[PDB]
């Protein structure tokens, strides 16, 4: 388990997670609040 | 040819003169470092400029530092 | 020997970004322009081998070559000075019965041949000379 | 007539001149002065 | 049976005797052009050279030339063979001059300034005159028929 | 093709050339008197750029006559 | 005692996460800890390279047979996903009904930020992107008919995926072969070339002859779909075959005994297309697998094993020496069988080169039903496998290099025909030098001479077939031969192995399948420059190789290895002397080379065989037959290809074709910004990194990893990465936009 | 005394019969194979072997390879297209790498190389900067 938490603490590992994280909740507020070029 | 200079930081490496692909350096005796020797360019007209030597020694800047110049077969590497 | 036959050589250093004619001499006396292939029974590169029925080829006949014995003497006097080093010291530290510096040294390599003898310390040469 | 220049000069120019100048080059390049 | 052996026997030189370097074949040929050929003047090995090259010049330039549909056509490729031959000499005569020099002594070596000479002027003459003889020969084309 | 090939590959090409000349018949009473060599690393630089920029300014030359004359003209 | 035994070493390695929390294991170097950030990027480099990982034989020996059924397994849920996602998105069933009008599409994308507008009006109710990977053609042939069918097939193959995996782990982990088993060439061969290929096609032949072929004259004939009979309810009722094809009432009789005559029903040598669907009457390709399977299966019976019959390969290899070639091939036995690179390099130039023959072979003879009808997935296909096969062929050439500087062992060739290659490697380089040079310039020059002579009004002095003509005249006697051989040189067949040679105009659904495809000047003048684009790839390929251990220029290559950057700017420069660096450069030709092949044939087969037939003999072509004078000079290439049929990407905007056009120009940026990898140098940006650096250091921050330029050879290698793609991907796109619109 | 190589494309040329030619020379205890710089293999002789190159750093590089089958004495000489023959190396008879009292410095600068002079200061001079 530690050395487990250790690879998915890797610099690769991490991005990735973190990025699709950023990318969903991105694409998520989009699908409910879409087409917005302005602050309305 | 090229122009090969030594300068004091010198530290007696030998690594240099291990390094050339043509025996233009020599280790030479010295008092200026706690291994006693210096290196020398006493034949300066079969370099090459490859930079072997350069890349091999370990002071901060190069104690070896090779300028390279007018061009002749042998520095051209020319077989032919 | 002439060991100056190379340093003799057309090659003129100059002022800045040459490192110069070094320690043999940076080009070879004699000008590799020379001319090309002849008809059979015909010369051309000065002192060139005959090509025989086969002038196409006569390039590839070798007339520059080593001799064994000659090798020994170009040895011998390139590192001559190197020698007289090598015996002056060991004659300095009190040799044991000296007699000559040639005579040693005719002694000295006797024994040990010539190169181990250029690549031997003063004080291994010492041990080697106490008979 | 002038209108005949085009038709002398143009082969001159573009032929003769060019071939004497590089052969002059060449042999100024490999004389050993 | 080994077909492949050092040149000269040396080992260390950059060339082999294969089949094709050194065959009776080969060696004969080689014996008797008149390039190294034994015993022909200067002048004369230009010749032959110049006679052999000018004949097979015309050909392609009056056959695929400009004009070759023209009824002047075979005209025209012989003054273009004569043009290539001008360019070809001055390129012997530059040469010439560069590789030897300006004043020669030992004489009778292809590989000299006056030999040299010699050798142009045979080309240019063989070879225009040779391509002469192309003109005159293709003017009018024998259909060996009986 | 100077721009992304460097000297090491065209210098060992260059050599082979040099054997052939020397080692075929009746080319061989030809010689040079210099030494061929390839092109240095910044000449070819040099060279590289030219081609780029005479090839960039004469494209875009026809283009902007052609076009306008040829539309307009 | 017996030659061939195995032999597996028991809980070789033990399973934890240790090692995959401490990167750099693999390397002594990197194992000690990253300093810079050169480290990140040798980490990823040296990766699988277990040659600089371990001086054992036997352990990188392991580790490549583990590596491999990773991959396997990576094929196999590749193959899953894609039978999932036309059992769940796709429109086969409506395609299966109607495959003339239905276009195929088995992706569909998420109503997410009009992205749905890639869905397209494909048909059958149905809106999804139009795939041309093949699919549908492959499964009708099989008899697919359900959708269930191909789901219990994904499920297979989701399995198969976890047994190569558990295998992997099993053979590394838990039972490692030792080298002495690896190292059983003959036995390999006798089982691969038996088992592997032989009842492969056996087997393949059982599932056509008793599955495929029954199903696939139904639904010819024209029976629906859903009253196709159960593939099992075939295998079982023989009565049911038996009106189909009127010879399986006698069963397995007639093959026993020697009358194989009576299976002349199904097992047939009719050649030619099938007229209903376009594609090889699959009877014949039944006869086909039936007989490679014999013959692969005797092959497996040449090699010594452990019954004292057979031959081994030793002993044949030694003993073909003649007068010209010393030793002959001596020492080579022990090259492929101690040299996993060796091994690769003939191997991988093979299938490359198997790669490109698929895509001849597969559009004059189409294997499929209704798939030379549909122009897009042909060009698909064609273009894919011509690519595949160039990578493949230039990756031999460099494994084959690695050799030399890593394996070659002086002792043990000597006077091999090996050695006598590299003692005489000036004269071949020489020679194809000046071989690459005629070519070039008299191939090229054609169309540079016809460029010129159009230009300047003089349209009767070019090599054209109205002009001075150079026809193929060698072609064009082949294909006559190849024409008339039904009923002469092959008396049994039934018609031509290809249309193409020669015959009729084969038309299913109003559109061209196939045509005789005429040779004139034209295809002489392109010919001939695949021949120049070819031969200087091998040049250089072939150059690394030969001197990868030295040169004249400098003699000690082999120390220095086969990836360094350069010696010096000594010598008067040596920059990119390494043979990975001839293999940096072989690439970019392979890419020209390639481009070239594939444009050949979109232009020749637009113009000059696909197209649309009437109900009479009124044959339109796509572009009307511009190819003859056309492509006969460059100008024709820029206008009447690259700038006319590259009007349907452009104009691709607000369709659903529109992602086509975005790739498009998203691959052109991406090929110009490799072009400032392959230009520049790393010192410039070295210094640019040190002035940035002083920024981040002048507000109290900065790496420890300190941050560092590119290696000249990475630069290298991203710029080459990054062209291609740009390149390849332009075309990908301009392609696929093209033939959409065209079928 | 030539060891047993049958020949090869990539041995000298001209310039090693009309401006300088090189050659090693060096003694063995068995016969064995070694690679040659040139391209090949070849096969030394039990004893006396000399051989001849093109280029210094050509024989130079077989000498390291010879340094692998524990031969130290090798030596290397030029000779010209008249006949003259220059020792090359080992010069002094001890290797370069191995101090060896009475070889004296040359080419020493005493300073660290940030102590050379400005450009401008020797301009129209003739010298350089590393040189002044
Ligand atoms: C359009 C761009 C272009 C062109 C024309 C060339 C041209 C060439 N490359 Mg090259 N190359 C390029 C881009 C290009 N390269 C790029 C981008 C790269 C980076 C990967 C390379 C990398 C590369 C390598 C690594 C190699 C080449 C080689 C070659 C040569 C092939 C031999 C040949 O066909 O000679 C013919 C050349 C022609 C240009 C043909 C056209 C010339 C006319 C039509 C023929 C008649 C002209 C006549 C001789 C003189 C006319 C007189 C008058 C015009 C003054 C040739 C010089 C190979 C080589 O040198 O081996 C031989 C080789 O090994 N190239
Ligand atoms: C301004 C320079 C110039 C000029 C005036 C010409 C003129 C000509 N070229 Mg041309 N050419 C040039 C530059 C030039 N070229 C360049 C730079 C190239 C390289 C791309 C070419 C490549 C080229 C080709 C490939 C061909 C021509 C051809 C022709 C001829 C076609 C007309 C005709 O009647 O042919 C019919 C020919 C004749 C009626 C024969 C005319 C008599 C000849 C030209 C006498 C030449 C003798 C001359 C003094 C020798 C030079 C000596 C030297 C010291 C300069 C014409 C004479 C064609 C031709 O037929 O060549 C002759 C041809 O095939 N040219
Ligand atoms: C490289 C390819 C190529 C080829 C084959 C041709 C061919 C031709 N051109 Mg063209 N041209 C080209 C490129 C080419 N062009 C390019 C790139 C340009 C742009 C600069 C031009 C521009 C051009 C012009 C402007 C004109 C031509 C013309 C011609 C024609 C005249 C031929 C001539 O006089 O040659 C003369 C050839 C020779 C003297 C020698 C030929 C080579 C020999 C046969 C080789 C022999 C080798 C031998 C077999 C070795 C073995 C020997 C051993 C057995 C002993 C001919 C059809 C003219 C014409 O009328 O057009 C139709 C013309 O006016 N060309
Ligand atoms: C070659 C394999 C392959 C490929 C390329 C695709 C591609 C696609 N599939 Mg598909 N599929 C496959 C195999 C494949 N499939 C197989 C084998 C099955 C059977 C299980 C399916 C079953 C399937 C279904 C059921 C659906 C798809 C869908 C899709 C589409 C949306 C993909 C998606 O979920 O995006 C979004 C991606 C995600 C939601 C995944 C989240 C991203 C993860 C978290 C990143 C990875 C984390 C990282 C690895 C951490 C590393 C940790 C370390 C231990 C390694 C896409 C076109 C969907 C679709 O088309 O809907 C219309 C859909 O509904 N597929
Ligand atoms: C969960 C099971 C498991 C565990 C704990 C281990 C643990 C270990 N394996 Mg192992 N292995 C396994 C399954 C497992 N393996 C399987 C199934 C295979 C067959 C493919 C192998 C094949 C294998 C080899 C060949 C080697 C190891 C090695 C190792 C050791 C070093 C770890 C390492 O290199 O990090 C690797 C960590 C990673 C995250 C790499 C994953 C890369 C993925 C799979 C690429 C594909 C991803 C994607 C699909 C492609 C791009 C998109 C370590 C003890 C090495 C060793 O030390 O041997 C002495 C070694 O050489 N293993
Ligand atoms: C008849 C026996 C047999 C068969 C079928 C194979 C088959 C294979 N071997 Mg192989 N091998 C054999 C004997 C056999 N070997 C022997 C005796 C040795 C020792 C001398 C080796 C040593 C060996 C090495 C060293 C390597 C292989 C590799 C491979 C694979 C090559 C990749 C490929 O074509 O993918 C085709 C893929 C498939 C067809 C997928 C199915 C694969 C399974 C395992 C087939 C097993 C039979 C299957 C269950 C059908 C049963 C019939 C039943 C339904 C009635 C392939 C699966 C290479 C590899 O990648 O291995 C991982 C490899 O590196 N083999
Ligand atoms: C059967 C296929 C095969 C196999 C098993 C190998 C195996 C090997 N090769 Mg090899 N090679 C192959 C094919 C193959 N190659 C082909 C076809 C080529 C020609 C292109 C090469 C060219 C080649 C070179 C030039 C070198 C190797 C090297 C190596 C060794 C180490 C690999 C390495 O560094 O891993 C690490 C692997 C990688 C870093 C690859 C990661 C993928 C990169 C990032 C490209 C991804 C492109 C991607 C598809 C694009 C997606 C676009 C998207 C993002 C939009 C290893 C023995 C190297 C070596 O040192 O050998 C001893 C070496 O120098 N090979
Ligand atoms: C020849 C002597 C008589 C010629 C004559 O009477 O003209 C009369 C004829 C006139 O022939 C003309 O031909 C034209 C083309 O067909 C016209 O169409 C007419 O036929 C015609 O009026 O001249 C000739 O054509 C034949 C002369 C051929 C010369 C042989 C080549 C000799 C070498 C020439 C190169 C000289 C350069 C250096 C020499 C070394
Ligand atoms: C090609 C004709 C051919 O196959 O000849 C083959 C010729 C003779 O081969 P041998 O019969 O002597 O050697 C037999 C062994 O190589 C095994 O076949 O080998 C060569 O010397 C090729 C020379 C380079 C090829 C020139 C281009
Ligand atoms: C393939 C081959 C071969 C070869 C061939 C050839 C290559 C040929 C060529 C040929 C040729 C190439 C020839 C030529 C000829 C020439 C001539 C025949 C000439 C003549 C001339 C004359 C006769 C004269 C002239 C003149 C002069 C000199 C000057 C003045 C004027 C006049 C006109 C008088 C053979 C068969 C062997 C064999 C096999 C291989
Ligand atoms: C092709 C190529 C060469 C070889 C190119 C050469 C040798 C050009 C040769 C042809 C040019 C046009 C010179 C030919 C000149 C004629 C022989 C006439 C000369 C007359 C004199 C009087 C000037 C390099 O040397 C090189 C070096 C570094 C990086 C890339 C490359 C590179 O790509
Ligand atoms: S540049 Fe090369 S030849 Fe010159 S001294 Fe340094 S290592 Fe020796």
């Amino acid at each position: 388990m530690n050395d487990f938490q250790k690879y998915l603490s890797t610099a690769p590992v991490l991005l990735t997670l973190w990025m699709t994280f950023t990318a969903g909740f991105i694409i998520e507020v989009n699908r409910f609040f879409p087409d917005m070029l302005g602050l309305y | 040819s090229h122009t090969v200079k030594i300068y004091d930081t010198c530290i007696g490496c030998t690594q240099c003169v291990r390094a050339c692909p043509t025996d233009v350096l020599e280790m030479v005796p010295w008092d200026g470092c706690k291994s006693g020797q210096i290196a020398s360019s006493p034949r300066v007209e079969d370099c090459v400029g490859c930079k072997r030597c350069e890349t091999a020694c370990p002071t901060d800047f190069l104690s070896v530092r090779v300028y390279l110049g007018a061009e002749t077969t042998r520095s051209l590497g020319l077989a032919y | 020997v002439d060991l100056d036959y190379g340093m003799k050589n057309s090659y003129v250093p100059a002022t800045g970004g040459d490192g110069g004619q070094g320690q043999f001499g940076a080009q070879s006396p004699n000008d590799w322009r020379v001319a090309g292939t002849s008809p059979v029974g015909e010369t051309s590169y000065a002192g060139a081998a005959d090509g025989g029925e086969e002038p196409w080829f006569a390039e590839a006949i070798s007339t520059v070559s080593l001799d064994l014995q000659k090798a020994d003497e170009t040895l011998k006097a390139f590192t001559k000075d190197a020698a007289a080093f090598k015996i002056e010291e060991f004659a300095a530290e009190k040799p044991y019965g000296f007699t000559s510096s040639d005579a040693a040294m005719e002694e000295l390599v006797g024994k040990l041949g010539y190169s181990k003898f250029l690549e031997m310390s003063t004080k291994q040469l010492m041990k080697t000379w106490g008979t | 007539a002038a209108s005949f220049l085009p038709s002398i000069l143009v082969p001159l120019v573009g032929l003769i001149f060019p071939a004497f100048s590089m052969a002059l080059f060449f042999l100024y390049v490999q004389t050993d002065d | 049976a080994n077909f492949i052996k050092p040149y000269n026997d040396d080992p260390f030189v950059g060339h082999l005797a294969t089949p094709i370097t050194s065959s009776s074949l080969t060696r004969a040929l080689l014996k008797n052009l008149p390039a190294y050929r034994f015993g022909l003047t200067p002048l004369l090995r230009g010749l032959e050279i110049g006679l052999a090259h000018g004949y097979f010049l015309i050909g392609p330039f009056a056959q695929l030339g400009p004009l070759r549909n023209s009824d002047i056509g075979l005209l025209a490729g012989f003054l273009s063979t004569i043009g290539l031959i001008l360019i070809l000499t001055l390129g012997l005569t530059i040469y010439g001059a560069a590789a030897f020099g300006q004043e020669k002594s030992n004489g009778s070596e292809l590989q000299t300034k006056k030999s040299w000479d010699q050798f142009k002027g045979g080309f240019f003459v063989g070879a225009c005159g040779s391509a002469g003889f192309a003109f005159i020969c293709l003017s009018s084309i024998p259909t060996f028929a009986l | 093709m100077f721009l992304i090939s460097w000297r090491g590959y065209w210098q060992e090409l260059i050599e082979t050339l040099v054997w052939a000349h020397e080692r075929t018949p009746l080319a061989n009473l030809i010689r040079w008197r210099d030494k061929p060599v390839a092109l240095s690393i910044v000449q070819a630089r040099l060279v590289g750029l030219v081609h780029f920029s005479v090839g960039y300014i004469l494209t875009y030359a026809a283009f902007v006559i052609a076009s306008t004359s040829g539309k307009f003209a | 005692s017996k030659n061939v035994q195995v032999f597996v070493e028991k809980d070789a390695v033990e399973t934890s996460f240790a090692k995959w929390a401490q990167p750099g294991h693999f390397s002594r170097t990197l194992a000690k800890g990253p300093k810079t950030t050169t480290w990140i990027w040798n980490l990823h480099a040296d990766a699988h390279d277990f040659d600089s990982q371990t001086s054992s034989l036997e352990e990188v020996s392991r580790k490549i047979f583990s590596a491999h059924f990773g991959q396997l397994a990576i094929i196999f849920l590749w193959i899953s996903g894609m039978h999932f996602h036309g059992a769940y998105f796709s429109n086969y069933s409506a395609w299966l009904t109607d495959p003339i009008s239905i276009k195929q599409s088995s992706q569909v994308v998420w109503p997410i930020v009009g992205q749905e507008i890639l869905n397209a009006d494909v048909g059958g109710n149905f809106q999804g992107i139009q795939t041309t990977s093949g699919w549908f053609q492959m499964w009708r042939a099989e008899g697919i008919t359900s959708e269930v069918e191909l789901y219990w097939t994904a499920i297979g193959g989701l399995a198969m995926s976890a047994i190569m995996l558990f295998a992997g782990w099993f053979h590394y982990h838990k039972a490692a072969p030792k080298l002495e088993w690896f190292q059983n060439a003959e036995s390999m061969m006798n089982h691969h070339l038996a088992g592997l290929l032989g009842l492969g096609c056996l087997s393949w032949s059982g599932h056509q002859i008793h599955i495929a072929l029954p199903i696939n004259k139904l639904l010819d004939a024209g029976v629906s779909p859903q009253e196709i009979p159960l593939p099992h309810e075939f295998l079982i009722n023989r009565d049911l075959m038996a009106q189909l094809y009127p010879s399986f009432s006698k069963g397995l009789a007639p093959f026993f005994g020697g009358n194989w005559g009576e299976y002349s029903d199904f097992l047939t040598f009719k050649g030619g297309l099938n007229p209903v669907t376009g594609g090889l009457w699959l009877s014949d390709i039944a006869h086909h697998h039936l007989a490679l399977s014999v013959l692969f299966i005797i092959a497996g019976h040449m090699y010594r094993t452990n019954w004292g019959i057979g031959h081994n390969m030793k002993e044949i290899l030694e003993a073909h020496k003649g007068p010209f070639t010393g030793e002959g091939h001596k020492g080579l036995y022990e090259i492929l069988t101690t040299s996993w690179h060796a091994q690769l390099a003939i191997n991988l130039a093979m299938m490359g080169s198997l790669s490109i023959i698929v895509a001849h072979h597969m559009y004059a003879m189409p294997p499929y039903p209704y798939l030379a009808t549909d122009y897009a997935t042909q060009l698909s296909l064609f273009t894919h496998h011509m690519w595949i096969g160039g990578f493949c062929v230039v990756g031999g050439a460099a494994h084959g290099a690695i050799f030399m500087v890593r394996d070659y062992t002086p002792a043990n060739n000597y006077n091999n025909l090996l050695d006598r290659v590299l003692r005489h490697r000036d004269a071949i380089i020489s020679h194809l030098n000046w071989v690459c040079i005629f070519l070039g310039c008299h191939a090229f020059g054609f169309y540079i001479h016809n460029d010129t002579m159009r230009a300047l009004g003089r349209p009767q002095d070019m090599f054209s077939d109205k002009a001075i003509q150079l026809q193929p005249i060698f072609a064009q006697w082949i294909q006559n031969i190849h024409l008339l051989a039904p009923g002469t040189t092959a008396p049994n067949a039934l018609a031509t192995t290809s249309y193409a040679f020669g015959g009729d105009v084969i038309e299913v659904g109003g559109k061209i399948a196939m045509m005789p495809i005429k040779l004139g000047t034209a295809d002489f003048m392109v010919h001939h420059i695949h021949a120049f684009t070819i031969h200087v790839t091998v040049l250089i390929l072939l150059k690394g190789v030969l001197y990868a251990r030295s040169s004249k220029l400098i003699p000690d290559k082999a120390n220095l290895g086969f990836r360094f950057p350069c010696d010096g700017p000594g010598r008067g420069g040596t920059c990119q002397s390494s043979s990975w660096d001839h293999v940096f450069l072989g690439l970019f030709w392979m890419y020209n080379s390639i481009s070239v092949v594939i444009f050949h044939f979109s232009w020749k087969m637009q113009s000059d065989v696909w197209g649309t037939i009437t109900p009479d003999g009124a044959i339109s072509h796509i572009t009307g037959g511009n190819f003859a004078q056309s492509s006969i000079t460059i100008n024709g290439w820029l206008r009447d290809f690259l700038w006319s049929q590259a009007s349907q990407v452009i104009q691709s905007y607000g369709s659903a074709s529109s992602a086509y056009g975005l790739i498009f120009l998203g691959a052109h940026f991406i090929w110009a910004f490799s072009l400032m990898f392959l230009f520049s140098g790393r010192g410039y940006w070295q210094e640019l990194i040190e002035s940035i650096v002083w920024a981040h250091n002048k507000l109290n921050f900065a790496p420890t990893i300190q941050p560092r330029a590119l290696s000249i050879t990475q630069g290298r290698a991203v710029g080459l990465a990054h062209y291609l793609l740009g390149g390849i991907g332009t075309t990908w796109a301009f392609f696929l936009a093209r033939a959409i619109s065209i079928t | 005394p030539f060891p047993t190589f049958g020949g090869s494309t990539g041995g000298w040329l001209r310039a090693a019969e009309v401006e300088e030619k090189y050659a090693i020379t060096w003694t063995s205890t068995k016969e064995q194979i070694f690679e040659m710089p040139t391209g090949g293999a070849a096969i030394m002789r039990n004893g006396e072997n000399l051989l001849y190159l093109a280029r210094k750093e050509q024989c130079l590089a077989l000498s390291t390879q010879l340094r692998t089958f524990k031969i130290n004495d090798y030596k290397i000489y030029r000779i010209f297209p008249s006949g003259e023959v220059q020792y090359l190396h080992p010069k002094d008879g001890v290797f370069p790498e191995k101090v060896n009292p009475g070889r004296t410095s040359v080419n020493s600068r005493g300073f660290s190389i940030g102590k050379n002079p400005n450009p401008a200061s020797i301009k129209f001079s003739g010298i350089t900067t590393y040189e002044s």
